């Protein structure tokens, strides 16, 4: 299966044999077991000429997986800044729900990446969004002792 | 991989113990010479001692499993194992932190310990390793000392006296350690100790000496304790111990002697060429002499002349009717006088009728077929099995699916002792199986068919898991019909 | 997939036999004496197939049928050895055929067989032509199947059966032989053509205006439809070509190989119509029953695989035409769950005496219709146990007889399963 | 370089001589095997006598058919070793191709081979032309398929499969034998280009004029079609040069290998626009397989132009196509026609009732519409197997009853597989 040869290389960041197998027509939303697709799987472990290879032969930028996480989730959740903004250039869902009730907001802020915090808020972050257990990401900087989130937060 | 069970870096060594624990799943109960972690035990004993808690934990495993491939004969080599293995097993098993390390290692002592006749040598073994530093492994081989006990008991004990002592020794220290557990799972041991024994004699051997809140708490143990002071029947038992008037024959009459009873016009009657002759020559030395009889004469008779032209005809002649009161009156020398037939009797006829299966009358069938049968009864399987399978091989059609119903008649009625290295077994995989393939992938189906059954009632002979290596080489759809018989066989 | 070994049994068997080979002697150009004097190379193309000299084997026990085949007309050419006959007859006594005096026979007409079978390049199988109501020609000949059935597993087997009518002989006997014999071609022939007394009669009094119809008559219609249906088998062609791709392409279900034959035109012993007919009047003696050499209406019943042969030079693309028309505007005849079951092959060489001709060979249901006539007239005969006494004598038992009634009657019911069956 | 041809039954055989008379004309090859005048090679070695013979295996399970080769035109061509036979044919089952009959001889044949590739250096692959309804077409083909995947598994095996067609039909059973072929050659062929013989037919009576056609009148036809798509691998062009391209191009799934070709112009002998014959190629009357690619989705589209053609005429002609047609094509698709050239002219027969052209083209185009032909095979399987009519036929010749079933629902995954990709 060339669908997951494509796996393969965009998870572990071989940059150029992407190009090789793409060349040899592979889907680039191919789906492993748990229906990660490449570019969930390079903006996961920060392969950003891999994301915008993938996204400019047609990746979708706004897939989901079987726990409902898009690229824009996982991206913010290791702390991608440079991909997180290729994502949302290229249309990333910025208040994209997953099976938890997290927002990629929900994730840069528990992880601490307060560079990413800021852009995604200003690509329109939901500031008062809530997960399951009803907790908004302002609640989390509260929750978490983090005084340089909440005046991010409030900016 | 085989000697990379000793390689340096871990995740090859890994392989190898998963590789072992394959074959003692999958390789031979009878064993390949290959199975030579018996005669070199210091092999295992290296491998549980594994430096890494995570390939060591899969050396454990793949022990415990060649330790129970080995409940099976002749593994009289138990003793050797258990000195070499427990000790290593203790130390460094029972004492792991690892949840699954420690499980299988305790599994694995269960296995040596019913290996032995009694519990005492692996006790006497494993006994030093109260006196050691680290709590939770006298902690915990304290709790295996327990379960070897709860499980097993002292029965086949040579000196019980010497064994109760030399376990009681070290108990009032056991029982005043620092450790919590040491303390807790000691008192345990004593339950099981006194219950197998208890309580006269624990109070003045051993109750004595411990705290009093300890002795209180042992005899609220022995009120919630109920059943009697031995227990009547044991949670598990050893390897023999699991195992653990003649009748009349009516065959005593006395014998009657046909030789006299042949008319002067027979031999040329039987070799006429008018049929009705020789059916008729046939049907009266059968209706006449033989039928009435129950018993022919054992002592000085030879029917070595007669038996050769009931297969003259049976193999030769047209006459399809004369054929089916010939294998009638073949049939019944061989009912009639059990234990004769040894070899130029039986074989006499044998040969000749495995070729006469060809006749599809269902009468005719009937007769020769139930003659087989006779012949079988008192002759199986000095020369049957090998013919048998010769005409398997036979280009007829029907001598082909009859003469392995045959085979497949006779293995039901295999019970030949024993208990192996019969002639079955010398020629399984060589011959039977080889010939047997040969009848399951036939072009016909109802011939296919024969062999399915002839097959399934081969695996039930002789395990399902020693042909499982030509299962695999036969087809998933062919494989599902040899299953659907097995079901249903029996011997 | 290259020769065919013949054998003729019984008087029937020579009889129908003879008038067999001399009809295709004269297609294929060879004289009395053995020699070629034919005219075309279409005819020695496959000349391999029959002949070598025919590679026919005459049986029967009674002694004097030999002499009625050798002073026919082309007797002088069967090989002496291949002559075997006993010295009694069977007496319609189909035990006597089958256990006792036939069997004894047996083994000589193996040897011949295993003789001619040994000298070909490439067996197809073999060709067995007898009648069902005698004792030598049903008895002996089914059991000299089984006996080469079990000796020649590898070879297909072909029979040419004529089954018995009270309007050909009044022997009551008849329906035990003929449904004993039927007991064992369902399991023992890959093909079988059916040839019914009943019809011929019914065809020479009625279509040919013949007032006493002999065997002669009789046996002019049926040396007429062996020559049609070997007609394949005998010169080039793409269709339908050996023994065994024949019984693929008709034979759905093993027990149902049961062919109803016919052919047009229908003819008298050397009368010509002055008259050719054409290609659409040829495809229109298919359904015609009063064509058919079984007596058996194919309207009462469905075809569930059908060869057709055009002997003559004619219009291949009428002949397709004429096929396809016939085939859907009939269409609740031929059953659905067959697709393309009726196969047409075109053979430019015309038969004897006509310039244009037309076979029918089909698998039709209604074939059930013959089988339940001999198992009434059984039935009648063996419910008072007439003429018990002579089988059982030979040795058979009681119980065959009922073995083979139901199991004759187990085919009329298989055959009425797939005329009610659907595809829905 | 060099590929292996195999002809199994005379569908095969009797192919493979119209492609290898076809081939010898394109080279300037004679019949003795000579030549006045490489990329050539990958089909042809050569003797030290300056003699150019094929790398070509006849195989059938009777002689008829390959002694006509053996004692015809081109007799001297092959070596007598490449022609196999045996005596005893299918008799149009697959169980006999495959289980009985072909046992028999399936080792010699894949010895011969050997020999075959044991005289190349760098072998790519296998060409392997048969019959769907024929016995041994479909039965020995699919084992033979099956021992070249372990004998030479690491390399390509292409299919050129002749679809049956009650026009020429000689078997009841041929919906049987295709099925039963394709589920055991599924897993063992990279891409295989179906030849539905109706529409070889139907072309035959329009284009080329006859009323009645024969097999030589659909040979020629088919050969001049296989030539177009083995041009590129003889004349070293530009697209599909060596057997891998074929799957690269054309198969984005390994099951869904099955390419829709499509020929244009068949001008009889008794010239048209570049623009004019790549508009033939969206036309269904000139398809090879009888189905409608309008209601299908393409996953891939390839053009094999040769002659006289002008690049941009070929543009023009792409441009008019996909803005003045609506060729839906699936969203994971490149979406963009690749295109080769080849300028020699096409080649007819001397004799031929097929006109010399001076341009012709020929589409290979993986549409998902040829499952229609899936359907109508799958369809007649299910009539006949529904009352198990014939089926004693296969089940005692080795094969057990299980395989149809087994078949047939490897035949209904294919054709989910078919309708999840368009959608
Ligand atoms: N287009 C084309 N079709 C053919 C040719 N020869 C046979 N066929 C078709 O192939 C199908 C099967 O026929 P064959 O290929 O001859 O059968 P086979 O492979 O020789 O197998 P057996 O004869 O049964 O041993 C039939 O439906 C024919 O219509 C041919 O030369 N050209
Ligand atoms: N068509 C035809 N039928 C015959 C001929 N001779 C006998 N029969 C039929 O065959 C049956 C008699 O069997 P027959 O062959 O004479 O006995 P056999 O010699 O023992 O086989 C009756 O049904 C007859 O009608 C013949 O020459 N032609
Ligand atoms: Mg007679
Ligand atoms: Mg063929």
């Amino acid at each position: 299966d060339l669908g997951k040869k494509l796996l393969e290389a965009a998870r572990a960041g071989q940059d150029d044999e992407v190009r090789i197998l793409m060349a040899n027509g592979a889907d680039v939303n191919a789906t492993d077991a748990s229906g990660l697709t490449p570019l969930h799987l390079a903006a996961t472990y920060g392969h950003l000429e891999i994301v915008e290879v993938l996204l400019k032969h047609g990746a979708d930028v706004n897939a989901i997986d079987i726990m409902g996480s898009t690229p824009l989730h996982l991206a913010a959740l290791i702390g991608h800044l440079e991909i997180v903004e290729v994502l949302l250039k290229h249309g990333a869902d910025v208040n994209a729900v997953d099976t938890w009730g997290d927002t990629p907001l929900h994730l840069a802020a528990i992880m601490g990446h307060l560079e990413i915090v800021e852009v995604l808020l200003k690509h329109g972050a939901d500031v008062n969004a809530q997960d399951k257990f009803g907790k908004t990401a302002f609640d989390i900087s509260i929750d978490n002792g983090n005084e340089d989130l909440a005046e991010i937060l409030q900016k | 991989l085989e000697q990379r069970a000793s390689h340096k870096v871990w995740k090859a060594r890994l392989n190898a113990y998963q590789e072992l624990n394959n074959l003692f799943t999958k390789s031979s109960v009878i064993p390949n010479d290959v199975a030579n972690y018996w005669l070199d035990p210091e092999l295992f004993a290296s491998y549980i001692v594994d430096s890494n808690v995570v390939a060591q934990e899969n050396a454990i495993i793949a022990l415990h499993t060649l330790l129970e491939y080995i409940s099976q004969v002749p593994n009289v080599s138990t003793s050797k194992l258990r000195l070499q293995w427990i000790p290593p097993l203790v130390e460094k098993g029972l004492s792991s932190s690892r949840a699954a390390t420690k499980a299988k290692a305790t599994d694995c002592i269960m296995l040596l310990t019913q290996s032995d006749t009694s519990i005492q040598q692996t006790v006497n073994l494993m006994l030093p390793s109260l006196s050691n530093k680290l709590p939770r492994l006298v902690s915990s081989c304290v709790k295996c000392l327990a379960t070897i006990i709860e499980e097993f008991g002292f029965i086949n004990v040579s000196d019980i006296n010497i064994l109760l002592s030399e376990i009681l020794e070290p108990l009032p220290k056991l029982s005043s350690h620092a450790d919590r557990n040491v303390r807790s799972e000691t008192m345990n041991l004593i339950l099981q100790i006194y219950k197998w024994f208890g309580k006269e004699l624990l109070q003045e051997l051993l109750l004595e000496k411990l705290k009093p809140i300890q002795q209180r708490d042992l005899s609220r143990m022995f009120e919630k304790y109920e059943g009697t002071i031995p227990p009547k029947q044991q949670p598990r038992l050893f390897q023999w111990a699991v195992p653990a008037n003649a009748v009349d024959p009516f065959e005593l009459l006395p014998p009657s002697v046909i030789l006299d009873k042949f008319p002067a016009d027979f031999q040329t009657r039987i070799s006429s060429t008018k049929w009705k002759d020789r059916v008729e020559a046939l049907e009266e030395i059968h209706n006449n002499v033989l039928k009435p009889v129950k018993k022919l004469a054992h002592k000085n008779q030879d029917y070595s002349d007669y038996l050769r032209v009931l297969a003259n005809v049976i193999q030769k002649d047209a006459n399809v009717q004369a054929v089916t009161i010939a294998a009638n009156s073949v049939q019944l020398l061989c009912n009639s006088l059990r234990s004769n037939f040894t070899r130029s009797y039986g074989a006499i006829v044998l040969v000749p009728l495995l070729e006469r299966t060809k006749e599809k009358k269902p009468s005719v069938n009937e007769a020769i077929c139930s003659a087989l049968d006779a012949v079988a009864t008192y002759c199986g399987f000095d020369d049957c099995l090998e013919e048998t399978l010769n005409y398997m091989k036979h280009k007829t059609p029907q001598v082909r699916i009859e003469c392995t119903k045959f085979l497949t008649r006779m293995l039901q009625g295999w019970k030949s002792d024993g208990p192996l290295q019969n002639q079955l077994l010398f020629k399984l995989l060589p011959e039977v199986t080889t010939a047997v393939l040969k009848i399951v992938n036939d072009t016909q189906p109802t011939t296919r068919n024969t062999g399915f059954e002839c097959f399934a009632t081969l695996m039930k002979l002789v395990g399902e898991r020693e042909l499982a290596d030509p299962l695999e080489k036969l087809d998933n759809l062919k494989k599902k019909k040899i299953y659907e018989y097995y079901e249903k066989v029996e011997v | 997939m290259r020769e065919i070994v013949h054998i003729q049994a019984g008087q029937c068997g020579n009889q129908i036999g003879a008038k067999f080979w001399e009809v295709i002697s004269d297609e294929h150009g060879i004289d009395p004496t053995g020699s070629y004097h034919g005219d075309s190379d279409l005819q020695l193309e496959r000349i391999n197939v029959y002949y070598n000299v025919p590679r026919a084997i005459l049986v029967d026990l009674e002694p004097g049928t030999m002499d009625s085949v050798r002073s026919g007309p082309f007797g002088q050419i069967f090989r002496p050895d291949n002559f075997v006959f006993g010295q009694s007859g069977a007496g319609n006594n189909w035990a006597k055929g089958h256990y006792t005096e036939g069997a004894e026979l047996v083994d000589s007409v193996l040897d011949v067989v295993r003789k001619e079978s040994e000298s070909c390049d490439c067996l197809q199988g073999f060709q067995l032509t007898h009648s069902l109501g005698g004792g030598t020609g049903s008895g002996m000949g089914t059991l000299l199947i089984s006996k080469i059935r079990e000796e020649y597993p590898d070879r297909i087997m072909n029979t040419f059966s004529v089954v018995p009518s009270p309007k050909v002989s009044d022997t009551v006997v008849e329906p035990y032989n003929a449904t004993l014999s039927v007991h064992q071609l369902v399991e023992n022939t890959d093909e079988t053509y059916c040839i019914d007394n009943e019809a011929l009669y019914d065809i020479c009094f009625r279509t040919l205006k013949l007032t006493t119809p002999t065997y002669g008559d009789l046996n002019h219609l049926v040396s007429a439809t062996m020559s049609g249906v070997t007609t394949c088998l005998r010169f080039p062609g793409q269709l339908n070509a050996d023994l065994r791709k024949l019984a693929v392409n008709m034979v759905p279900f093993p027990r149902l190989h049961f062919f109803m034959p016919g052919f047009a035109p229908l003819t008298s012993r050397g009368s010509q119509q002055y008259r050719a007919l054409t290609v659409p009047e040829l495809t229109q003696q298919m359904f015609d029953a009063k064509n058919m050499m079984a007596a058996c209406d194919p309207r009462h019943g469905r075809y569930l695989t059908v060869a057709a042969v055009f002997r003559g030079r004619m219009s291949m693309k009428e002949v397709d035409e004429q096929m396809l028309n016939v085939q859907n505007k009939n269409s609740s005849y031929f059953v659905e769950w067959i697709p393309n079951n009726v196969k047409t092959a075109v053979c430019d060489i015309p038969p004897r005496g006509l310039k244009m001709s037309a076979t029918f060979i089909g698998n039709s249901t209604a074939i059930q219709e013959l089988f339940k006539r001999i198992s009434e007239q059984f039935t009648a005969m063996f419910r008072r146990k007439a003429f018990l006494h002579w089988y059982t004598g030979e040795g058979m038992d009681e119980m065959e007889f009922t073995e083979a009634e139901s199991n004759m009657n187990d085919l009329v019911s298989e055959y009425q399963q797939y005329q009610d069956a659907t595809a829905d | 370089r060099e590929c292996i041809s195999i002809h199994v039954g005379q569908a095969g055989v009797q192919i493979g001589n119209a492609c290898w008379e076809l081939y010898c004309l394109e080279h300037g090859i004679q019949p003795d095997g000579q030549m006045p005048s490489d990329s050539f090679n990958t089909f042809f070695s050569e003797t030290g006598a300056g003699k150019h013979v094929p790398r070509a295996v006849f195989v059938d399970l009777e002689p008829t058919v390959i002694d006509e080769v053996r004692t015809g035109t081109y007799r001297q061509l092959f070596h007598p070793e490449q022609l196999i036979t045996g005596k005893e044919d299918a008799a149009n089952n697959y169980a006999r191709g495959h289980y009985t009959i072909g046992k028999e001889i399936i080792d010699l044949v894949l010895d011969r081979i050997r020999k075959l590739a044991d005289q190349c250096t760098g072998l790519q692959g296998f060409s392997v032309f048969h019959s769907f309804g024929g016995g041994t077409g479909s039965g020995f083909t699919s084992l033979l398929m099956e021992r070249l995947s372990v004998d030479y598994g690491k390399k390509s095996k292409l299919e050129f499969s002749i679809y049956p067609a009650p026009q020429v039909s000689t078997a009841v059973v041929e919906p049987y034998n295709s099925i039963l072929t394709t589920h055991t050659t599924l897993e063992h062929s990279d891409c295989a280009f179906m030849v539905d013989n109706e529409a070889i037919y139907d072309i035959c009576r329009r284009n080329l004029d006859i009323e009645r056609p024969t097999y030589t009148n659909l040979n020629r036809l088919i050969g001049q079609i296989v030539s177009s798509i083995t041009a590129s691998l003889r004349f070293d062009g530009a697209l599909n040069v060596d057997l891998t391209e074929f799957q690269t191009n054309l198969v984005p799934y390994p099951r869904a290998h099955f390419p829709l070709a499509t020929y244009a112009p068949v001008i009889s002998a008794e010239q048209l626009s570049v623009a004019e014959i790549t508009n033939a190629c969206f036309e269904p009357a000139n398809q090879m397989v009888k189905c409608d690619p309008r209601h299908g989705k393409y996953m891939a589209c390839c053009l094999l132009y040769r002659g006289d053609v002008v690049p941009k005429d070929v543009n023009a002609a792409i441009a008019t196509i996909k803005t003045k047609r609506t060729i839906q094509f699936v969203d994971w698709c490149p979406t963009g026609f690749k295109v080769g050239i080849n300028y020699e002219p096409p080649t007819v027969v001397p004799g031929g009732d097929l006109a010399k052209v001076q341009r012709a083209v020929c589409m290979l185009s993986n549409t998902t519409a040829i499952a229609e032909a899936w359907a109508r095979l799958d369809h007649k399987f299910d009539l006949m197997y529904a009352k198990r009519a014939f089926v004693h036929w296969y089940v005692g010749e080795g094969m057990e009853e299980g395989e149809f079933s087994e078949a047939r629902e490897d035949m209904a995954a294919l054709e989910k597989d078919y309708e999840e990709v368009g959608v």
